[PDB]
């Protein structure tokens, strides 16, 4: 917004004082994991177990 | 930190003393006088036995542009160097006003008004009639009302008495032509019979000092009132009538200002009548003076709003008889009074009213007592010895000097700013476009030559006195037949030159047959522009080729005609490659001294010429080729820089002012007299200060105040440098984003650049607080900080009203005004930025491997006085000595806080980092005074200076070769001479001293460099073909001309037109970058002609420029020191 | 006079919040030209009674730019200027006996 | 009274809020009102025309 | 209080005004002066003399 | 200067000496005061013909 | 639409006194639009961004380009495969009340 | 208020027109009102003229 080289300034509501949104991974991306049950990996002693 | 660094070796540690000379004498310590009183300080500086500025160091009495000078004496090789300092006396940029209010308040809750009225009319019964309605009315005012803040508003009255003293003293001569007095014009501007303003007369001693009713007509002992044909004037009334008219006005003020005089100082009576004329005029707006320059007001006369008229109220009869006292006509021993003149009485008054009016310009009047600087200093002493204002004159000096003194800023005098930011935009907004049109026109016309006695018959040969332009010309000058296909310049650049200038083919190349006879070059060496040409100064076959020659080509004895000016501007720009475009042309004009731009504005506007350029050159196209310079602006006003930008004119303090402080009314002084007549208001210290103003001349006062203006401007330069006060910094405080780079402002738009934690409220308190702390340490006692607090006084900084569109690219140029050497002059060798280079050290021979930039060899981390921009500035001055440019890139990495956009680099300050240096107008003689723009960069940004890719490049022209020819005008071009017999014409325009042997010893040392590296050669050779007399055949003309050189100094025939090898390049398809020049023109361009040189880096280039930097710098340097002194006080 | 309206632009009647954002320059820029630090220094019927309330100057030149050095003077430059001014020993302390 | 330039209150932007005055919370201020913001925002708009 | 207030009034110099010698519209003016940008405005109040 | 008058004040504060909105009308081009332009606006009847 | 990002590699030469060099890396994928993946050619949600496959031991600075929001070449939502036995692929349609 | 060829286009002319010098007659008053509401779209109906 030039208007003859006249640039105004945002004095209190600029990029430095902008209210950012606290974000987690689950905010943006889908969790493809059911809370109803768990998948237990096959953990025995030997490979044949 | 995400950036990969490269390993490097440690660098040579350097300090300021490595590159820059200390201009302080180690042999002569000038001592100073003690004193901590401010009234005593005025007495110490005003002693006739001391001088602040010597009279040969002051060009004060000029129509604008008062300069004050200093000399640097080298104590080794005994060469000197003169430095100037330019002040303005135009009112175009004043912006400070002062007003005094005569507000009276009530007092004495119980004091019985009727018993004072008895004392008043009984004490004054011996002068004024006791039972009258005026003595009862004025004794009623004194008994009930006192004045609000009296005898402290005597600052304003002494402010205006000093303003008038300087107004009549900084004018070429106090004539009626130089000092008009405001008259009373009716419609159509005719005076109304005496020209005296109707309500408040000041050409008569009747409004001030009304007559006595006891001495008026009809009083017992006096004659009866005369009849109608010679009746007394209507506006003359006795004093007791005037007292009946005193009243409290709507503004709670008194009608007048009563200055009651009990006993009178014993001045010669003719000096009492003169200071009364002054006391009557100090009340009027602008001191009662008229507009004497540019139809505007003076530096001192402007901003004086005035006050109510003074009423001289004699409490005794010794002032009434002092005015009419006649002391002339007696020439006895012990009886003669020098310069005494009989009183001049207004007719039909009872010899009671003195008449001040004399003849003026037309029917206008003129008070000759106002044009005498003695009558303005007499009135100061009269008021001190009658009213006690000793402590208020010291405040009056410091307030007058700050308000009424203005410098010129770096843009005009040191920096290479274009005409857009150097000149007034309201007038010179199309001067670059129109001057480009003029040159593009003349360069593409075939200026034909008159045939043999053929009335109106012309020949296609261009006339001899107008050399053919190498690039856009028509044919070879040294051709037997110009019609030959071999002698025909290629027309590849001609039409695009006129399309660039005018547009879309509205002007075409053609013939001009208006000057086919020849130019009448004048013998008037004062006004001659033809004296500069090498061809007009031929030398014999045995004469030294370095000889200046003798000007033997004048023809007429008048002043320089119009066609002579056209020739000078024709030849000045002929060889300059900066005609390829209007954008490149304006960059050329940016490097011209301001004293040459004034001569181009006289030409561009036809100020003094008989006929306009269009009439001279037969120009008949729609677009205009001239500019409308105002009516007031003369040739002498333009030469005094009446065209400068009113924003580059900085007050001595970096602040403006609008003071309204309630002042003297005189009711408190007259009330205390009636109570007890045995006291005085004037103290014995005020009677001593009054005595010196009786015994003083304008010369003594001028140096006192032109020394204060220097002292305060050096304290403001310190404050500007400390707080980085520039247009960008002030605009940031006002809430704007001022930046020369437009994309830098778009990126800074939404961030926290503009804060409430950075405002003008705080930036002004920093400036005023720190400035008025230096001013005390310098013993100046300025009241900027005090007046800032008052409710009705406003103190503001300098750039509160700048034009954002025009001065956008000047956003980062600090507000320092005076030259880096004039700061050392005033501040005892101290410096801010950096001035003269050094010869005591070999900083130019340091060579390190695989470092690409010169100034990357040096390490300024440990230096306390030296900075990362002090080496870049030093290198730019080092290279400019050899005639070379170092292009520095400066950049602001702006990453928006909290925003994810890419961090961006913005090239800043590319108006000055892209154009070459300039011979400063402060000291235009030596190259060492050409100061780098990097020293006037300020701002609240973090920058990264770095060498541009192949930044080391030759300048447009060698500024060491250009020099002014005389002090009067700005005749400026390549100069030569300096032989065993002659001397180089190297003069300082507006200079104060004549250049002595130590100034021409500098030229002599510089001209005797090895291999003639300090001079530009001249040669006598065929350079045209004059038309043979009584035929149509052209015989070769033998012409003295220049020799075109290279970077390395080589001289080949291919660099030149007028030579077969060099003209062959022009006849082929050539561009604007071809190195072919016409040596018959006054400016020669640099280039890499037939050398293997290209654009290298600064470190490799400075090694390559061996002799042109090392040898030149050795001849331009001594151990300079200041053996002068600006700060002298008596014990 | 000159009637104003939408012309050849895709502007319609909208809400206040979306329309103030949409007309960005014609409000923020004009406010800078129109507004100021307006103050009344006069009152009829009353006189200004001054107060000592610690007039405020800005504590620091806030520098912007993420890379580089600033343009501040070298740390020993104004110190050398003060020392030179102290040598002249002209410091004024009294005005007619009054400090 | 008249408007201010001390702050960039005209640059405050928010999601889904349709009214300009609804962007500001006057509740903590004992000084200012709900018709004060609406009256101000009519003076803010009148600046732009 | 009147004694205190008689020292003041609407009419000052380049700060206030009084246009009362009219055909029925007396006004009182006052200039509001800006410090940051040197912007000044003038305000009036109109009195009905009819 | 822009003709910004005060239709009932005196030959004083704003009508004579002070400039009101000296900055809005001055430093602003596309979003400030309206622009003027010289171009063919009408046709004047030629003299001695139709 | 497409958001253009930049990975910048900066090399400093403060000991040479010449301007630093800034270089662009990973431009093959940051300058070309996202693609309907073969792993899951059914939804736009399955088109994966190249920033997740950026690896390396070099120090880059990731920042969004200036005015990087531009439309794609074609709208990848509308493209789908017609057969499971070859690669017929074009703009598709037909999810009606019956088809 | 016409302007020069290379003057500042955002200038204020010097009012070259005006032939009589007596007083603004009725026709000059009519012209001023003619141009004041000339391009006002509020002349469609009396209600919006109000």
């Amino acid at each position: 917004s030039g208007d003859n080289g006249v640039y105004s300034g945002s004095a209190a509501y600029n990029t430095a004082t902008a209210p950012k949104v606290p974000v987690s991974r689950a905010t943006f991306f889908q969790n493809t994991k059911s809370k109803d049950f768990d998948f237990k990996f096959a953990d025995g002693a030997d490979a044949i177990a | 930190s995400a950036a990969y660094n490269t390993a490097t070796a440690p660098k040579v540690p350097v300090s300021r003393a490595t590159f820059f000379q200390n201009t302080k004498s180690k042999d002569f310590d000038f001592k100073f006088a003690d004193g901590a009183d401010a009234i005593a300080n005025v007495l110490q500086q005003m002693e006739h036995g001391v001088a602040q500025h010597q009279l040969g160091d002051m060009n004060v009495r000029t129509d604008g542009l008062a300069t004050v000078s200093a000399v640097l004496n080298g104590r080794k090789r005994k060469i000197a160097n003169q430095y100037m300092m330019h002040f303005d006396l135009f009112g175009r940029a004043a912006r400070s006003t002062v007003r005094m209010e005569s507000r009276i308040q009530s007092f004495g809750e119980g004091k019985d008004v009727d018993n004072f009225m008895a004392k008043f009319h009984n004490q004054l019964s011996g002068v004024y009639e006791r039972r009258s309605e005026g003595v009862a009315n004025f004794g009623r005012i004194l008994a009930t009302d006192t004045d609000l803040g009296g005898t402290s508003g005597l600052s304003v009255v002494f402010n205006g008495l000093l303003r008038g003293l300087h107004h009549v003293s900084t004018v070429p001569t106090p004539n009626v032509a130089n000092l008009p007095i405001r008259n009373n014009r009716d419609g159509a501007g005719a005076v109304v019979g005496r020209g005296d303003m109707p309500g408040r007369e000041f050409m008569d001693s009747s409004r001030i000092l009304p007559p006595r009713s006891s001495r008026w007509y009809g009083a017992p002992g006096q004659p009866i009132v005369p009849p109608a044909p010679n009746n007394p004037p209507a506006h003359v009334a006795p004093m007791e009538t005037v007292m009946a008219g005193l009243q409290k006005t709507v503004m709670n003020e008194l009608n007048r200002v009563i200055v009651s005089i009990a006993d009178v100082p014993k001045l010669p009576a003719h000096r009492i009548r003169n200071l009364i004329a002054v006391l009557a005029a100090v009340s009027k707006p602008n001191l009662g003076f008229d507009a004497n320059r540019l139809e505007d007001h003076s530096c001192f006369t402007k901003g004086w709003l005035g006050f109510n008229d003074i009423l001289l109220f004699p409490l005794t009869v010794d002032l009434f008889d002092r005015v009419v006292a006649n002391e002339a006509g007696v020439n006895d021993a012990g009886f003669i009074v020098p310069n005494a003149a009989p009183p001049q009485f207004l007719q039909n008054t009872n010899q009671q009213v003195i008449d001040f009016r004399g003849v003026g310009v037309g029917q206008a009047g003129d008070i000759p007592a106002l044009r005498l600087a003695q009558s303005w200093s007499d009135a100061i002493g009269f008021l001190l010895d009658t009213i006690g204002g000793e402590a208020q004159l010291a405040m009056g000096l410091n307030d007058m000097v700050a308000q009424c003194f203005h410098m010129h800023g770096a843009q005009t005098t040191m920096l290479s700013t274009p005409i857009i930011s150097r000149a007034d935009f309201g007038v010179y907004h199309n001067v670059v476009t129109n001057m480009y049109r003029r040159l593009a026109y003349m360069y593409t016309r075939l200026i034909r030559t008159n045939a043999a006695a053929g009335g109106g018959a012309m020949l296609d040969r261009q006339h001899y006195q107008w050399p053919t332009h190498a690039k856009v010309g028509f044919h070879d000058d040294t051709a037997v037949n110009a019609a030959a296909a071999a002698a025909r310049i290629h027309d590849g650049l001609r039409q695009p030159l006129l399309d660039e200038a005018f547009g879309a083919g509205v002007v075409q190349p053609g013939n001009m047959d208006l000057v086919g006879a020849g130019i009448d070059f004048t013998r008037d060496l004062t006004s001659s522009l033809g004296k500069a040409y090498p061809e007009h100064r031929p030398i014999g076959a045995d004469d030294n080729k370095r000889d200046l020659g003798d000007f033997t080509a004048g023809t007429v004895d008048a002043a320089a005609s119009g066609y002579e000016w056209d020739n000078y501007v024709y030849r000045l720009f002929g060889n300059m490659s900066a005609m390829r475009s209007k954008a490149e042309f304006d960059r050329l004009l940016a490097t011209f001294p301001s004293s040459t731009l004034s001569e181009l504005f006289i030409w561009m506007g036809n100020v003094g010429f008989a006929d306009t350029w269009e009439e001279r050159w037969g120009y008949d196209a729609a677009p205009l080729c001239s500019i409308p310079i105002p009516a007031g602006h003369d040739r002498s006003m333009l030469r005094n820089w009446s065209w400068v930008n009113v924003h580059n004119v900085h007050s001595v303090t970096g602040t403006s002012e609008n003071v309204v402080l309630a002042g003297y009314v005189g009711l408190s002084r007259t009330h205390d007299y009636i109570m007890d007549t045995r006291s005085t208001p004037a103290t014995s210290q005020g009677r001593r200060l009054a005595a010196m103003f009786y015994y003083t001349n304008a010369d003594k006062m001028l140096s006192l105040t032109f020394g204060l203006a220097g002292q305060l401007r050096a304290a403001a330069d310190t404050t500007v440098a400390k707080f980085q006060i520039c247009p960008h910094t002030i605009a940031r405080a006002q809430g704007y984003i001022m930046t020369d780079n437009d994309p830098l402002s778009d990126e800074l738009k939404g961030t926290d650049f503009v804060t409430e934690q950075f405002s003008l409220a705080g930036l002004t308190n920093l400036y005023l607080g720190y400035f008025d702390g230096l001013a005390t340490r310098l013993g100046i006692y300025d009241l900027r900080y005090t007046y800032s607090e008052y409710a009705e006084c406003r103190v503001e900084l300098h750039g509160i009203q700048r034009n954002f569109l025009t001065d956008r690219l000047d956003a980062f140029v600090s507000y320092k005004c005076l030259h880096p050497i004039m700061f050392e002059y005033y501040m005892c060798g101290a410096n801010i930025s950096g001035g003269i280079l050094n010869g005591d050290k070999a900083y130019e021979q340091v060579e390190m491997g695989n470092i690409r930039a010169y100034d990357a060899m040096f390490d300024t981390s440990a230096a306390r006085d030296f900075n990362f921009v002090g080496v870049r500035g030093a290198s730019q001055q080092i290279a400019a000595v050899g005639g070379f440019h170092i292009q520095y890139k400066m950049e602001v990495e702006i990453q928006r806080p909290g925003d994810g956009t890419e961090a961006s680099r913005f090239n800043v300050y590319e108006r000055y980092l892209n154009n070459y240096l300039r011979m400063s107008d402060c000291a235009p003689t030596s190259v060492l005074n050409a100061v780098s723009p990097l020293f006037w960069m300020a701002g609240t940004t973090r920058v990264v200076l770095c060498e541009a890719a192949n930044g080391y490049k030759p300048m447009a022209y060698d500024i060491s070769q250009t020099s002014f020819w005389n002090r009067e005008n700005g005749l400026w071009a390549f100069t030569w001479g300096e032989s065993e017999k002659t001397h180089r014409p190297n003069a300082i325009p507006h200079g104060t001293r004549r250049l002595g042997n130590s100034e021409v010893l500098m030229n002599s040392r510089f001209s005797k460099i090895l291999d003639k590296k300090g001079i530009t050669k001249l040669e006598t050779r065929v350079g045209g073909r004059k038309r043979g007399d009584n035929n149509d055949d052209f015989v070769a003309a033998d012409t003295r001309m220049f020799i075109i050189q290279d970077v390395a100094g080589g001289e080949h025939a291919a660099y030149s037109s007028l030579r077969d090898p060099g003209f062959a390049l022009v006849r082929a398809a050539h561009t604007w970058d071809t190195f072919v020049q016409n040596p018959r023109m006054l400016l020669l361009e640099r280039g890499y002609g037939n050398t293997g040189f290209t654009d290298t880096y600064s470190a490799a280039g400075i090694r390559r420029t061996n002799g042109h930097i090392s040898l030149r710098l050795s001849a331009l340097t001594d151990d300079f020191e200041f053996t002068m002194h600006p700060l002298a006080r008596a014990e | 006079l000159l009637e104003r309206g939408y012309g050849n632009t895709g502007f319609t009647d909208t809400y206040s919040a979306a329309g103030i954002r949409r007309t960005n320059g014609h409000i923020s820029l004009r406010l800078s030209a129109l507004t100021d630090d307006f103050e009344f220094t006069m009152h009829p019927l009353a006189r200004a009674e001054y107060k000592e309330t610690s007039r405020v100057s800005l504590t620091s030149m806030i520098y912007v730019g993420t890379a580089g050095k600033d343009l501040s003077l070298p740390t020993g430059t104004v110190e050398d200027i003060i020392g030179a001014v102290d040598g002249m020993r002209r410091v004024v302390r009294t005005i007619g006996g009054q400090t």
